[PDB]
């Protein structure tokens, strides 16, 4: 995953880390658990609209919103932001 | 009954023996064995089994004598040899192809004539109608079928629906002058009826869905009362048709512009039928044709969209 | 044949009963018992099978036959109820 | 109950479709309810034969009877539901495990312990409505009257779990023979996480799954239901990429032929046709109306196969054309193929004189694009597709076919012919359930194929150590592949280099005549053939060149076989195989719907689909062969679709009244195209009956005509002994009393012509005709259950008679033929669905020598569709007229009256069976001194072994 | 404690609480169901699981299957156990819980 975000392989980073986190062991070895690799993937997908294309980057956001109840308004305005920076600001207004 | 009078005129097991044609049987046949026990699919069945069309109807056809009795029974044995589906239906035109162009044509008009028909005969016309629409491999009836849907049905459009058009698609707008300089005068004599049919059929399926609204299907003041079922046939058998119309790219190409302007759809999902009990299988017809009606594709392109696509030209749509 | 009998219960405790209360128990009758546990078709002719069977000769004699001058369940797959089964 | 005469709310596949969306969508919908109305029949039926019946004292069900195709469940339970995947709202797995008592009937036992992973099974529970100490059922009334369905959930099979609880993945079956203890088994099972999610988004304190108590399994043919939808679901939502030559006539636009070589840019001009010519004469037959001529350099006298042809007609250049004052020309060049052997091998060859509509076909099927040919009964069908597959695997070596077909039957058949040709042994690959049981002597499943790879690379190291010992090389260089490998190419190639050397710069004018006989390096290897060298430095060094690619073929052999010990698992090992060393891959269209989602997954690529029986494939069926591999590009690779059927004949089976015949599913994509018109080739002779014979059904194809053989044959000129005529429609007056006869919703049965069929075929019997070349024959299924019991009386209870071939419906005789055909047509108040003409060709193709038709006349006589064919049975008595003086076989021919004697005309069923009883009398003494000699030299000649 | 003594039943008790167990195992992986809530469905399997096996240990008297070496790991698949807490097993949702985590 280092090496493809270096690369600005971004979508097969994304995909990577993807795979990481539907692993389910508590921690991975360079010491980050599955909430936070998956951070990191909300964090990729969100700050890089244009360079993602194999993620339907809305539905992992909300699959945010259900579950991690302690971080809903963040993420309500990560998947706004998401919209902000695709300059898709119609879609910006309706998140 | 019909194996005795099929055995002496037609049946090919006396053709040696069988009597000379007499084309007042043939109303005799409609009105006692098909019209009178409304359309019994015994009698019919063993009428169809009997070739009375391959060996009596269609021969013997000539159009300055096909009486309304000989050209319905016709469409009824050719219901007949496609409810069977195994068969090649359109076999005795193929051979004797001459008359079918005045066979089809009196059967459109027979579709748009109100008096005179029965229900039931009225749904047997939109049946054959269906029938001639779904095959179109056949090129003796694809030809006729092609005519009714062709770009001249633009002319029922509005000025401003026919516009829509010719700036989605520029090179249109140079093809419908080369049609209207034609149209107005070159074979209009016919050309008006095929590209005003599907205007007036539509116009003739809403006074059948009116006359069911409960403040217009009261009795006569004269003392006939009309059956719902026929009606409610004719309509299921109407959207099975638009559906047909809409689910095949060389029609639906002219005819979804007429489908929506017309507002059909408006028609059917307000009619009180749609409400009723009996109309719920018109209801799930009405719901297939909606679906058609704003399928992902661009007709007059024939490509088809991504629903990226339409919900981003959803999103612009709306916005301005 | 074998001075034995078989008898299956409607459940295991009749049997489980009458297995402890009879197993190497004297009984009149047998002394002690010793106990363990564990149509043709109308008009058809059949054709006679030869005794102990269970090609064609290249000549043949022809028998002088001359023809003649509610229906019921006969075979499985006429009945309805083991058609179904 | 649908008649045709109204509307539904139902999707059609009428010729042509909007979009590919379209097309999969109306599949997805009108596949997902016939599948959903072949479970009810299938669980209706197996719910009735359990008998379930409420317990006299308790409040559960107990079932009191037996079914092949489900067990009563000893326990369930949910073992894990995994967290949604990233993007999923549904659980990842839901495993179940299911406990069962299997029962102690062993070929049932087998059955059950063959389930595997993606097999489709479903978790039941069911009660009765009616309370009796054990209850009949009636299919004459509703299934929903007499028992209650309260629960049904699919399941995937996963595979059995062992006495720990691992999973017996499918590979461990072929070697972990070790038998589980008891009769008890586990399952693990995968059910839906959509419906687990459905299940729970009401709430539970109450669950669904704790209440299951049979499992029921579906037959090897209707498995793939839900990989069949599973696939069209992932179809709608990915990209799909139909070829851009492939897709307009999948939605039947543009030009029909806009798929066809004549107008696609990509077809090649120039075609090795390896074997498909047995002779220059041949060729010039084969194109008639074309000027054939050897190019430059070659004589008639020596032209010999192989041909390559050029087909001037097919450049695309303006210089080149049909220019006038000439025919359309075709240039033959013969290939002189420089052996790869000094061995005597004489190669496998094609033996088969086809016709000029077969070579049609066959220069069809290797030009790219798409090829339909229509194969009418006995018209060569088979050897055409093997000629595609044969002619393909030498022109392209690289490249790999996938065959596809409807029947593991056909699909045998197949095989059994390509062994025939030149195809290598280890690049054949067989796939199916039916693999554990493959009739052919060679085993060419997965499993079967490894252990062929296992075998011969053992034998050819065996060749690598002879090989060292003539060159007196020591060291372990036969040990592995590698290490052969390296051997080859410092040792071997070195010595090799260094005899070409001496020839090259030294042998050509400066050394001894015959000295290669001397340098030549591997005479040690060739030991066991003699004179390998005649003394001529010429003509030496062309069989040097061949001795040497005998070696270069072994080390090439081993090199592929190098990674058989690198993969050293059951299943990695085919995974190499399936994908890399597999050239021909052949799957039944069912199997090839369930192993997709695999296929994909292992990257396994093909490029030339070839299918057989494509009018019998569902058109949902078809498609799916195209998409098992995955487009590297924005266009997929598939260069060749052949599909080979018969329109003209059934359709598949849909069982479904309105999905039948509203919907038009019993459409094939074989026969949709055909009706759109897309170019198909007709083959138009037939070598497989009697023109007689032939001439019942011939009249429903343009041209269809017969083989000169044919004519020739002494099968075909000789008479059917005991007969006065070959073939007869035979008038069935009623029996008893009653003509047909109807004991259930549309399951017809006539027993006077179950009785006439059985007096029939013991007349046959009696006359010496051997059981295995006649089968019985009837249109409805209802009439072929009473045709089994009344032979299963009347026959198989007497070991003179025996039991016909088999007794079947014509449906599923479709494909099938035999020597003489007893066909019984049922009905007797109205014409049946043999009015279907499809229903009529096959059941009137199935006879080679004799087809005996016993029916109403006055049924069928009156009919338009049949009209062609009864104007032929009127050309012969309405009555069974018999020779009984004519033991099988007679030197009678088959149009004249015979000489000894005279004939008896059979007048009725009554008088038949009267007759057969006197005749089988009479004869008795004389058919059973036959047999008990048949049975004695039978058993005193396998005495000695 | 043992509700019945006869082998039969205490298989059939010990299959009724792993049926029991698995609807709450449900329960607790929905999110919309409140910290109290879950964590004392939390309390109910872990005692289920506690009790299957005291179950597990009248069968092992009463002559029976011994189930602990026949005890697959898949139990302790969604329950880990914390270093501190030798014998409690957290599922679902409560992983999720700060601190917990």
């Amino acid at each position: 995953v280092e090496y493809l975000i270096e690369r600005d392989q971004i979508d097969e980073a994304a995909k990577e880390l993807t795979t990481l986190v539907n692993q389910d062991q508590n921690v991975s070895e360079k010491g980050r658990t599955a909430h936070q690799l998956w951070t990191q993937l909300c964090d990729l997908i969100s700050k890089n609209p244009v360079k993602i294309f194999s993620l339907n980057v809305d539905a992992i956001i909300r699959q945010g919103i259900y579950r991690y109840t302690d971080q809903v308004g963040f993420l309500w305005c990560s998947l706004a932001d998401y919209y902000i920076r695709s300059a898709e600001f119609e879609r910006a207004r309706d998140v | 009954t019909i194996s005795a009078v099929a055995a002496k005129f037609w049946a090919p097991f006396t053709a040696e023996t069988h009597e000379n044609f007499d084309a007042k049987l043939i109303d005799t046949i409609y009105d006692n064995e098909m019209l009178k026990t409304s359309f019994n699919s015994r009698k019919i069945m063993m009428l169809e089994f009997s070739q009375y069309l391959e060996a009596y109807l269609w021969p013997n056809y000539v159009p300055e004598k096909a009486s309304k009795a000989w050209n319905m029974s016709i469409v009824v044995m050719i219901n007949e040899k496609f409810r069977e589906r195994n068969l090649d239906s359109w076999n005795c035109f193929t051979k004797k192809s001459e008359h079918f162009p005045h066979f089809f044509k009196s059967i459109l008009q027979l579709s748009l004539q109100e008096e005179g028909l029965a229900s039931s005969e009225h749904c047997a016309l939109l049946t054959f109608l269906v029938n001639a629409f779904g095959s179109v491999e056949t090129p003796i009836v694809h030809k006729e079928t092609r005519k009714l849907v062709s770009i001249e049905i633009w002319a029922g459009l509005l000025d401003s629906q026919r516009e829509d058009l010719f700036k989605k698609q520029k090179k249109l707008k140079k093809i419908w002058e080369n049609v209207r300089q034609k149209m107005t005068a070159a074979a209009a004599d016919n050309n008006e009826f095929e590209r005003t049919y599907l205007w007036n059929l539509i116009e003739k399926f809403k006074r059948v869905l009116n006359s069911l609204e409960p403040n217009e299907a009261q009795e006569s003041e004269e003392g006939e009362v009309r059956d719902p079922i026929d009606s409610i046939k004719y309509c299921e058998r109407f959207i099975e048709l638009l559906i047909d119309l809409e689910s095949i790219l060389q029609t639906r190409r002219f005819f979804n512009s007429v489908l929506h302007s017309s507002h059909i759809l408006t028609h059917c999902l307000l009619s009180s039928l749609i409400s009723t009990d009996a109309g719920s299988l018109f209801f799930q017809l009405v719901q297939l044709l909606k679906f058609y009606a704003r399928f992902e594709i661009d007709d007059l392109s024939g490509r088809q969209l991504t629903h990226k696509e339409v919900s981003e030209q959803h999103y612009q749509s709306v916005t301005r | 044949e074998k001075g034995c009998a078989f008898i299956e219960f409607t459940t295991r405790e009749a049997a489980e009963r009458a297995a402890e209360r009879s197993f190497n128990k004297t009984f009149i009758k047998g002394k002690r018992l010793t106990i363990r546990w564990g149509t043709p078709v109308p008009s058809v002719p059949i054709l006679p099978v030869p005794d102990g069977l269970a090609a064609a000769p290249r000549s043949l004699v022809v028998p002088n036959v001359r023809p003649v001058k509610s229906s019921s369940i006969y075979y499985p797959s006429q009945d309805p109820t083991r058609l179904g089964a | 109950n649908y008649t045709g005469d109204g509307v539904l709310a139902l999707d059609k596949l009428n010729l042509q479709f909007l979009t590919l969306h379209d097309y999969l969508l109306r599949n997805f919908n009108l596949f997902q309810l016939e599948s959903t109305y072949e479970i009810r029949q299938d669980l209706e039926d197996v719910l009735f034969r359990m008998k379930p019946f409420q317990h006299e004292s308790r409040n559960e069900t107990v079932f009191s009877g037996w079914a092949r195709m489900a067990l009563q469940i000893d326990h369930f339970q949910i073992s894990e539901v995994a967290k949604p995947l990233v993007g999923e709202k549904s659980p990842a797995v839901v495993r179940g495990v299911v406990t069962v008592n299997i029962g102690r009937r062993q070929d049932i036992r087998q059955e059950w312990e063959n389930l595997r992973k993606h097999d489709v099974c479903f978790l039941v529970a069911c009660r009765s409505r009616k309370s009796a100490s054990g209850l009949k059922f009636d299919v004459r009334r509703p299934f929903s009257e007499q028992i209650e369905v309260l629960s049904v959930r699919g399941c995937d099979v996963e595979g059995m779990l062992d006495q720990d609880g691992h999973l017996l993945e499918e590979f461990t079956a072929w070697e972990k023979k070790a038998k589980i203890p008891g009769d008890l088994r586990k399952f693990r099972l995968l059910l839906d996480p959509n419906q687990y999610r459905i299940d729970m988004e009401q709430g539970t304190k109450d669950d669904i799954y704790d209440t299951f108590n049979l499992i029921v399994r579906r037959d090897s043919k209707t498995n793939n239901f839900k990989a069949v939808l599973q696939t069209i679901r992932d179809l709608l939502n990915t990209e799909c990429v139909v070829p851009d030559w492939l897709t307009d006539v999948i939605l039947g636009y543009g030009e029909p032929d806009s798929a066809h070589y004549s107008k696609l840019s990509s077809a090649v001009p120039e075609l090795d046709f390896n074997d498909t010519f047995l002779s220059f004469a041949h060729v010039k037959e084969s194109f008639p109306g074309y000027k054939i001529e050897l190019a430059d350099g070659f004589d008639e006298k020596e032209a010999v196969p192989p041909f390559k042809l050029e087909f001037k007609e097919l450049e695309r250049r303006q210089d080149v054309e049909i220019k006038p004052g000439e025919l359309r020309t075709i240039l033959v060049t013969p290939l002189t193929r420089k052996k790869v052997t000094p061995y005597s091998y004489d190669p496998r060859k094609n033996q088969v004189k086809f016709t000029p509509s077969q070579v049609e076909a066959i220069k069809s099927g290797m030009q790219p694009g798409l090829t339909m040919v229509v194969g009418p009964p006995g018209t060569g069908k088979t050897d055409v597709a093997v000629q595609i597959i044969s002619n393909i695997y030498h022109n392209w070596p690289n490249q790999r076919t996938l065959i596809v077909t409807h029947s593991n039957q056909a699909l045998n058949q197949l095989f059994e012919k390509i062994i025939a040709l030149d195809v290598d042994e280890r690049h054949l690959l067989r796939m199916g359930h039916g693999e554990e049981a493959l009739e052919t002597e060679k085993d060419f499943s997965r499993y079967g194929r490894v252990n062929y790879v296992l075998k011969e690379r053992l034998q050819l190291l065996n060749c690598v150590e002879k090989l060292a010992k003539a060159l007196k090389i020591v060291g372990d260089v036969a040990y592995t592949c590698e290490n052969a490998g390296y051997f080859f190419r410092f040792s071997v190639c070195r010595v090799w280099e260094e005899f070409l050397a001496k020839v090259t710069s030294k042998g050509c004018n400066k050394l001894a005549e015959g000295i290669i006989s001397e340098i030549f390096p591997f005479t040690g290897f060739f030991k066991d053939i003699p004179d390998l060298f005649s003394g001529n430095n010429s003509a030496d060094l062309k069989v040097a060149h061949s001795c040497w690619r005998h070696i270069e073929q072994i080390f090439e052999k081993l090199d592929e076989f190098r990674a058989f010990e690198l993969l050293r698992n059951g299943r990695d090992r085919t995974e190499y195989l399936l994908v890399k060393e597999a050239k021909i891959i052949a799957m039944t269209c069912t199997h090839a719907a369930l192993r997709r989602n695999e296929l994909v997954k292992l990257g396994f690529r093909y490029d030339n689909i070839v299918m057989e029986e494509a009018a019998q494939i569902l058109e949902v069926e078809t498609f799916i062969p195209l998409l098992l591999q995955n487009p590297q590009d924005g266009h997929n690779r598939l260069k060749r679709w052949i599909m080979i059927g018969d329109h003209h004949q059934l359709p598949p089976v849909v069982q479904n009244q309105a999905f039948q015949k509203y919907s038009n599913m019993e459409q094939s994509l074989f026969a949709r195209l055909v009706r759109l018109s897309v170019p198909n080739v007709q083959l138009d002779r037939q070598g497989r009956a009697r023109a007689q014979i032939a001439e019942l059904y011939q009249w429903r194809y343009n041209g269809l005509g017969n083989l000169p053989h044919v004519d020739g044959l002494p099968q075909f000129q000789n008479a059917n002994a005991g007969f006065a005529f070959p073939f007869q429609f035979i008038d069935i007056p009623d029996f008893n009393g009653h003509g047909e006869t109807q004991p259930s919703p549309h399951f017809y049965q006539n027993l006077g012509e179950a009785e006439y069929a059985c007096a029939l075929y013991t007349y046959m019997r009696i006359l010496g005709y051997p059981a295995e070349k006649i089968s019985i024959l009837t249109t409805y299924n209802g009439q072929a259950q009473l045709i089994r019991d009344v032979f299963q009386r009347r026959c198989d209870t007497n070991p003179l008679i025996g039991m016909p071939a088999k007794v079947s419906t014509v449906d599923k005789y479709q494909g099938q033929q035999n020597d003489f055909i007893i066909l019984s047509l049922v009905k007797t108040r109205n014409i049946g669905h043999i009015r279907d003409v499809r229903r009529l060709v096959v059941a009137l193709s199935r006879a080679r020598l004799g087809l005996y038709v016993l029916g109403r006349s006055k049924v069928f006589m009156d009919c338009l569709e049949l009209t062609p064919a009864m104007r032929i049975f009127a050309k012969y008595p309405r009555k069974l007229v018999i020779l009984p003086f004519e033991a099988h076989p007679t030197i009678r021919k088959w149009n004249e009256r015979s000489k000894d004697g005279e004939p008896m005309e059979i007048q009725d069923t009554l008088h038949m069976t009267h007759f057969v009883h006197e005749f089988y009398m009479s004869n008795l003494p004389a058919m059973r001194d036959a047999y008990e000699q048949a049975m004695n030299e039978y058993m005193e000649s396998q005495r000695l072994l | 404690v043992k509700d019945c003594r006869n082998l039969s039943d205490a298989e059939r008790f010990r299959r009724e609480i792993v049926r029991d167990a698995s609807k709450k195992i449900t329960a607790i992986q929905n999110p919309g169901l409140g910290e109290f809530k879950l964590r004392d469905l939390n309390d109910e399997v872990n005692r289920l699981i506690k009790l299957k096996h005291a179950w597990e240990q009248r069968i092992r008297e009463l002559g029976g299957t011994d189930y602990r070496k026949y005890a697959q790991k898949e139990l302790d698949a969604i329950g880990r156990e914390t270093g501190n807490s030798r014998g409690y097993k957290y599922f679902g949702a409560a992983k999720d819980l700060p601190g917990v985590r």
